[PDB]
């Protein structure tokens, strides 16, 4: 119900949280962690 | 960083280790606390030395004992630093401070967590049944002032002062409690106080406030639906106060069991901070 | 011999094999802290590695006893085989030289790492004893 | 499950470092500057606390961080050590004459202490191991001592006149004093502006880092001739300006606090001290 | 091959090489730097000359030793100019110059590599533990002012100089620190200063302080947690001049063995400089 | 079992025969510098010792990766059979006791003497290939 542009503004204020929580960063990293192991190659994050 | 994270793998080995109280009388020391007119009372320049070769009977080798004079629960509860291993504090009913009073124990008796308040800058709020404001100095006045979600007033303007709630006028310690997840503008009187944010919990293995007079029903909680009785909080009945040190002599080592330094020590009295 | 023995174990009877140098202790190459603190800087435990037929255990004091009873410190490592050994030839020697040198280790908990610079004495009152 | 000691936290070699360390500092720690009136007077800005903490962000401090405290001479400072934060790291400007004053107040920051009270009117005391020491502050500390036979009678001094005392301390404002282990001593300080309590020693401490400006130092201190102890928590930096020792401070902050850490007491680990 | 690239391989051939110091002996030059005060007590038209005589004892010949005067640690701290293939500065314990010492012995101990700074038209930052300002002149006098991601001023208004910070009041020799990674708008003296930006490398396979009196120091580290100690970094107890010259002489193997050759240097070289 | 051996290669035929601690490595100890300057006081390389049926080999960094890649720095070392070995029980453990102590070694050009002052630590991302 209800929402003065609220669900609205507020769809993107429920984004506006996502992009700033675990499952942010988190995704944001795996995604990192490759090209930082794809592009590096030669310093690669040893890891093993 | 030992400790825990491991099991203790009981196994009922029954063996008993004798005594324990062979243990304490070595090595450790036991701080009497009493106001003036106890001493006064006495009225002789060596009370506290008679008193003394008296506790070897008890057991506790000359250095021991000692007696530190609070001459009111109000300074007391102010410079309330705990100098020994075992503290029995002893609280002669007056009943018209009988808050001053519940306030001094709820210090002694537990355990507090605390972190420096910046009145000034920054609105504060507790955040469960442990979360308490411990001020105490000369004069403690604090006014509060709830904040609704939007740092406003509710029943006051953040702006005046002369709005706030008043919820201690003037005490020597205070433990403030209000509702809980409440965002509020304070305004103590830091000239003469101090209101620090503490965070309570481990009761003490050490102080065992033993309570002359009156008839005693001790509510030491916030709350009003739970009344902890503890082993720490014991009474005795006046007669006169040289009757009172006989008997605490006279039963040092049962006052002395219902506490146990071993958690104490701590590194001074009260407090803590880990600001 | 081998199948010398498949007989004898099916007509259920006492068996047997012979084995230099046997691969009795699975690898294991470990410590154990018996006093510790944050900054590692006195620690007493052991430390070990038991791999093949052999066993080196070193037993460390950073205070040399200085507050211990009769300025002695006690260790002890045990070792539980899965099998039994009998008639084992064995060589003892004191001194555990895969821990005589200078280590950073790291801790129990994997958070840091410690230094271990040792100076080494002759053990004390050994005793060695095979249980069954 | 609280004091009983697990004998031990396993040994297995797994070896997975826990990566940074820093990062935790960084979030959940406060670090406390002390240093002299003198070194801040010098810096003549009103801004100069402010400037610096900006500057804190970069080695990775949040605002709400870190905080100025002002000693303003070592002897004041040295006597009612209340360090407020969970790093310390305080600043002292080598004053030569002070050496001593220094010396106490070092041994008291570095290391972990533990007192009782001492009441030097009714009981003579006595010193049991390498690691009793008397530590007394106040005004104006003045102590006097005679060593007491097996019978309570002087030795070289009469229990009675304190005139026939030794003085080992004419009013100093921090004190450590060491007597001969294992002897009575009938004690004369001046209670009035002093306080002298008995003191075990111990626990090291995992914060103070001491960094010392100017002269050359080897700082001996133990109370002994014998061991002379360098700890980790006990820097040196070279006396140029006074925004220059700060900008080192600044600059190496995390190299300064790696040499601390934790803090015994500071931690769940208490049921104990 | 000159490319430096490198390889080598260790096998323990074992044939431990016989002297090295008659190759030194023969090949190299000893530069001795003293201060004023201690030839003037010294006294003498031809101790330069007795001394060098003396150095044939020792074993060199005599055109191999010179002697280089500087008056103070301050002028001495300047262009740093030193001549010979081994030198040995000998510094004189004035306790109110420590610092001064300190920045002199970090420059002649070390290996360094500096790029020239302009103050006027870009404002700098330092970027590693090994990146210093290192200026030298008649009279230095540095002030910072900090700035933010802005290029503003962070307690200072990139402006008005009043509002700087000062670090430096007149010396001879700066290596000025600070905050690592942080924009800086510099205002040195430049009309009787030179400031310029090095970098930390290599040490000095050279200069041996010997220093004169007190009980000693002179840390050359920046920072507060390290404290190195080098063997190019000897002491010696005062008593005259001239014992501490006859000691300079009975042990000046001792002292070259302790520096040796002055590495970056070495022909063998190329990618890593000269 | 070695005429046997005998006969079945005369014939040309598959052979093999049986050891206990086989001797194919050639004695071999030495160095190799990958980083390194006249005063030797920042050295990074590999020493080792090859013999018999044995090897150890130790990586040094004097810096401790302070500005390497990852502060990570790679070893390898590699040994090449003179005869193929096939069916092979081996004991790998990490450390090289014999590379763990204070030495005084010559240089590579034998002109002077370097000093080796280790400290261990555990060795990161071991991996060993057997190749053909
Ligand atoms: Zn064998």
């Amino acid at each position: 119900k209800s929402t003065i542009d609220a669900a609205k503004s507020m769809a993107t204020s429920v984004m506006k949280k996502f992009k700033k929580s675990g499952l942010a960063n988190s995704v944001s990293t795996l995604t990192d962690s490759l090209s930082d192991a794809a592009s590096s190659i030669s310093r690669g994050a040893s890891i093993r | 960083n030992y400790g825990i994270n491991l099991p203790i793998t009981g196994s009922m080995d029954t063996a008993y280790a004798n005594s324990t109280q062979e243990e304490t009388f070595l090595t450790s020391t036991l701080c009497l606390y009493y106001p003036t007119e106890a001493a006064t009372e006495i009225n002789d320049n060596s009370w506290k030395d008679t008193l003394s070769q008296l506790f070897l009977t008890k057991g506790w080798p000359t250095g021991s004992v000692y007696f530190k004079e609070y001459t009111d629960i109000a300074s007391f509860s102010v410079d309330p630093q705990l100098y020994c291993d075992y503290n029995v504090v002893l609280m002669k009913y007056d009943a018209t401070l009988q808050l001053d009073m519940s306030e001094l124990a709820d210090l002694i008796l537990n355990e507090w967590l605390c972190n420096p308040m910046d009145i000034t800058l920054y609105y504060y709020q507790q955040t469960d049944e442990a979360n308490k404001w411990i001020s105490m100095g000369s004069s403690c006045t604090i006014k509060v002032c709830p904040l609704n979600t939007q740092t406003l007033g509710i029943g006051c303007l953040t702006t005046d002062t002369a709005t706030f709630e008043e919820v201690a006028t003037a005490e020597k310690l205070v433990i403030t409690d209000v509702v809980d997840g409440v965002n509020h503008k304070l305004d103590v009187t830091t000239a003469t106080c101090t209101i620090r944010n503490c965070k309570k919990l481990g009761p003490r293995e050490n102080v065992a406030v033993i309570q002359v007079g009156g008839s005693d029903v001790l509510d030491i909680t916030a709350d009003p639906t739970t009344a902890p009785q503890t082993e720490r909080m014991m009474r005795i009945n006046w007669k006169k106060w040289w009757q009172v040190f006989y008997t605490v002599v006279d039963y040092v080592n049962q006052i002395i069991q219902a506490m146990s330094k071993r958690s104490r020590s701590l590194n001074s009295a009260a407090f803590y901070y880990r600001i | 011999e081998y199948i010398e023995n498949w007989n004898l174990q099916n007509r259920r009877q006492r068996t047997g094999f012979t084995f230099h140098k046997p691969n009795i202790f699975p690898y294991s190459a470990s410590f154990t802290l018996n006093r510790s603190q944050p900054a590692h800087d006195n620690l007493m435990g052991t430390m070990w590695l038991n791999a093949g037929s052999e066993i080196q255990v070193a037993g460390f004091d950073y205070s040399c006893a200085i507050n211990a009873p009769a300025n002695i410190q006690q260790f002890e490592h045990i070792v539980q085989l899965r099998r039994v050994l009998t008639t084992a030839t064995i060589t003892l020697l004191p001194d555990a030289e895969r821990f005589s040198f200078p280590r950073v280790i790291n801790s129990a908990d994997g958070a840091t790492t410690w230094y271990f610079n040792p100076v080494i004495l002759r053990p004390n009152n050994v005793e060695v004893e095979f249980l069954l």
